[PDB]
């Protein structure tokens, strides 16, 4: 029987180390107007403009490619005593996963 | 209806106390089976305290063996020019097979990091993967 | 009354698992539906320190392992309430999932509050609903915190009420005075999607199984 | 359990910013 | 029948507490104003209720007229009852000392037939709850309130005999001097039994009051203390 | 407040008030209409008040008597509606409904 140890271990996400910089295949999921909303497997999706170039293929479902900067963006700010978060993660749209 | 002291005891404690007392004619239907199957933690309100001096939070960072030749495999190689892929639960990156081909290595061998690194590229290259440092 | 209520509403806590909530779920289910994922570090609760695996490069791992356990506990005393007829009420602020978390609790008969949560449902019903309604027998968080990162006040009016909670507690969630806290990622859409399967099904299954006790106590 | 996470310090950790006359008279 | 004093509405009956919106009637509690206060003009009115059993709670009541405040907190101390617990339902299972703001109270563990020797307002709320034999002194600034809350707050924070023995895991037993050497267990854990003792602690490091010791050793010369007094 | 008895026993009595009327004016009570009745009505107590609602009138009891008793929960007390507790249980199934339908169109003179 596998422990979450061993689940954890030897998860992709674990493998993957330091998120910054590291391209990560994402799939379309929310479309509002421009805004495309794109899970890549983490705890919060992030949410990119729909680029000027091909837009019209960028459509629910689509796979696309990604460079995460942060999986989550959280920042202290003066006079708080807890991060404040956006529920969000960073990331650059780079083009369509062919 | 029971105590609205929400701040004494658990809901289960001041729902005890009011039926033993005879202020509530029946229990209410969540009673027994609170009784049958409590949870694991009273449900008491307890108010957060902010720690200060030599006091720290007990939770530590989880590392691995192969996290250093992770590390110092995207130091060198840097990261793959391939794309992660998190939805696929078996996902096999680049640094990974160097992972596990440096740890085979290393069971079949001896312990020089440095060589075991330039073996593992040489492996790596012979079997047919692309590593620009 | 007496054979009725000894047969029908005794009997049930006889048994650690008579509806059998433990062939529902599995670590390895928690696992795919990335429930084991929390908030950065920076913003952890204290009280949620002891669910807490640990920390991967900043980022909090909730043990499923622990999960495993409180998830049996809350999922069991939802079944157990379901079956006696209670009023069963899911409550999140979360408008990601407000349409799914509606739907959910119709298709299972039981009440959903997805909605701006106006002072005073709960501590002054009488008043607002009228002075014969039912206030919930259970209310089921699937998100304890409202949108700006503080508590959904229904815990803390549960909590007055002497109402029973189950709840999804994040790494940045206050569990003190929820009944059944259960630690888990309340974020991702996989991880809500199959709280709200469990949910249902227990509710449902209890539900059924109720109506068949009865009937069988009717025909012998 | 082999599983189980270590104790190591932090083998990600980037190296500190230098100035650009660091370690220069 | 007169409160505290004749002009005084401290101590006064109020009666039981009305039938609930819940539909629970309440005609075994009894309630008694502890304060009225002009608010400037409106009246503000402290009250206890209590059944005699343990079931005690207190509440704040605002109104312009004096009979609504009443009623006001009347009401709403029913639905914030307390519940504490009395040892052989005379008296408190330990001596309680806390500090509330700037109160301090004193309360004292005693025998049958000792009394209330307390303050009037903690001899009203010991009616109210069932406690019939307590010392109390109240230290500090004597207000109403907070006298209270404190009060309630140590009467509900405190450790009976089974809660002593299930924490211990030991036989709490209770040597009585009218009853000579004889072994009282009061209490036994529910769950198995420690088979190590307790440290013989040679010297406990506890925190002593100088009243108390000062009395003990006959150093003590108040004139006002261990006056005759009316039955409380 | 008027209770359902009160209200059926009306319906009984502008029955038999329409037979009444009907046998006064000379036609036949079983094809006997209520525009006749206002007719008729109109004919025997004449009015020129200028407030139609002012003049007298005979219509059916309904028509009148107005209802907002709606019941929202059983004899159980469990809610009708899976959205009671909202306490704006339709206008929140409303908005509810249009969400669905804007979600399956997505994935597909006046005023
Ligand atoms: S950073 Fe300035 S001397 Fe090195
Ligand atoms: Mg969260
Ligand atoms: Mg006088």
């Amino acid at each position: 029987v596998e422990s979450f140890a061993s689940m954890l271990r030897h998860s992709p996400l674990t493998q993957m180390g330091p998120a910054k910089d590291k391209l990560v295949i994402g799939r379309i999921f929310h479309i509002v107007e421009n805004d495309l909303y794109i899970d890549f497997g983490g705890k919060f999706h992030c949410v990119c403009r729909r680029p000027e170039v091909d837009g019209e293929k960028y459509q629910k479902g689509t796979r696309v490619r990604l460079r995460l900067l942060d999986l989550e963006l959280t920042s202290r700010f003066l006079g708080a005593t807890t991060d404040t978060t956006v529920l969000e993660a960073n990331a650059v749209l780079l083009g369509i996963q062919e | 209806a029971g105590s609205r002291l929400e701040t004494v005891g658990s809901i289960f404690s001041r729902t005890r106390d009011l039926v033993r007392a005879g202020v509530l004619k029946e229990k209410p239907l969540w009673f027994d089976v609170y009784d049958a199957f409590p949870p694991l933690r009273e449900p008491v309100f307890q108010r957060p305290r902010v720690r200060y001096g030599k006091a720290k939070a007990p939770i530590q960072d989880i590392w691995y063996h192969e996290d250093r030749i992770r590390a110092k495999f995207y130091s060198v190689y840097g990261s793959g020019q391939r794309a992660f892929d998190l939805f696929n639960p078996n996902f096999k990156s680049t640094c990974q097979r160097f992972v596990e081909k440096y740890t085979e290595l290393q069971k079949l061998g001896e312990t020089d990091e440095e060589k075991l690194f330039v073996e593992t590229g040489k492996a790596l290259l012979a079997e047919g993967v692309i590593l620009r440092r | 009354s007496t054979d009725f209520n000894d047969k029908i509403l005794n009997e049930p806590l006889k048994h650690s698992d008579f509806f059998n909530v433990k062939e529902l779920f599995s670590v390895r289910s928690l696992f795919d539906a990335r429930v084991h994922l929390g908030h950065k570090a920076g913003c952890r609760h204290r009280f949620m320190e002891p669910y807490i695996f640990g920390s991967r490069l900043d980022h909090d791992i909730i043990d499923l392992e622990q999960t495993a356990t409180h998830l049996q506990l809350a999922l069991n005393f939802t079944a157990h309430m379901a079956y006696r007829k209670g009023i069963i009420l899911f409550i999140s602020r979360n408008r990601q999932f407000s349409y799914l978390i509606e739907n959910m609790a119709r298709d299972c008969g039981e009440y959903a509050h997805t909605r701006y949560f106006r002072g005073g449902m709960l501590t002054n019903a009488r008043l607002l609903f009228g002075p014969t309604v039912r206030l919930p027998d259970l209310i089921i968080f699937l998100h304890t915190l409202n949108n700006i990162f503080e508590p959904h006040v229904a815990v803390r009016d549960a909590a007055k009420m002497n109402i029973p909670t189950v709840g999804i507690v994040d790494t940045n969630c206050n569990p003190c005075l929820i009944t059944y806290p259960v630690p888990g990622n309340d974020d991702s859409p996989l991880a809500v999607h199959l709280y709200c399967r469990l949910f249902q099904t227990a509710i449902t299954r209890a539900k059924e199984k109720r109506q068949q006790v009865e009937a069988l106590y009717r025909l012998q | 359990n082999e599983d189980l996470p270590i104790s190591m310090e932090n083998p990600y950790k980037e190296p500190l910013k230098k100035c650009i006359l660091c370690g220069k008279h | 029948e007169r409160g505290w004093s004749g002009n005084s509405w401290g101590g006064i009956s109020l009666g039981p507490p009305d039938p609930g919106p819940c539909g629970e009637t309440y005609e075994d509690f009894d309630t008694r104003i502890l304060e009225v206060r002009n608010v400037f003009k409106s009246i503000r009115v402290l009250v206890a209720v209590g059944n005699g059993k343990g079931a005690a709670g207190f509440s704040i009541g605002k109104a312009t007229d004096r009979m609504d405040a009443f009623r006001k907190a009347k009401n709403r101390a029913v639905h914030h009852l307390h519940y504490i617990e009395r040892y052989e339902d005379h008296t408190i299972f330990h001596d309680i000392s806390l500090r509330f703001k700037r109160t301090h109270i004193k309360m004292k563990k005693q025998p049958k037939g000792y009394g209330l020797r307390c303050h009037r307002a903690i001899i009203t709320i010991c009616r109210l709850i069932g406690i019939k034999d307590m010392y109390a002194k109240v230290s500090g600034s004597i207000n109403m309130l907070s006298l209270t809350q404190g009060l309630f707050r140590g009467l509900s924070r405190q450790e009976t005999h089974q809660q002593l023995a299930d924490k211990k895991g030991l036989h709490v037993v209770e040597i009585r001097e009218e009853c000579g050497p004889l072994p009282i267990v009061v209490a036994s854990p529910r769950g198995p039994l420690r088979k190590d003792p307790e440290p013989e602690d040679e010297v406990p490091d506890v925190k002593l009051d100088w009243e108390d010791v000062k009395t003990a050793q006959g150093m003590k010369r108040s004139v006002w203390s261990n006056l005759k007094r009316a039955a409380t | 407040t008027y209770t359902e008895d009160f209200i059926k026993k009306q319906i009984e009595e502008f029955n038999i008030g329409k037979r009444h009327l009907a046998n006064m004016m000379g036609e036949d009570p079983e094809t006997f209409t209520q525009e006749d009745i206002d007719r008729a009505i109109a004919y025997l107590f004449p009015s020129g008040l200028f407030e139609k609602r002012a003049r007298p009138v005979m219509k059916h009891p309904e028509q009148i008597f107005p209802r907002q008793r709606a019941i929202q929960w059983g004899e159980d007390g469990r809610p009708f509606h899976y959205l009671f507790y909202t306490g704006k249980q339709s206008y929140y199934s409303l908005m509810h409904d249009v969400y669905g339908m804007l979600l399956n169109l997505e994935k597909h003179g006046s005023r």
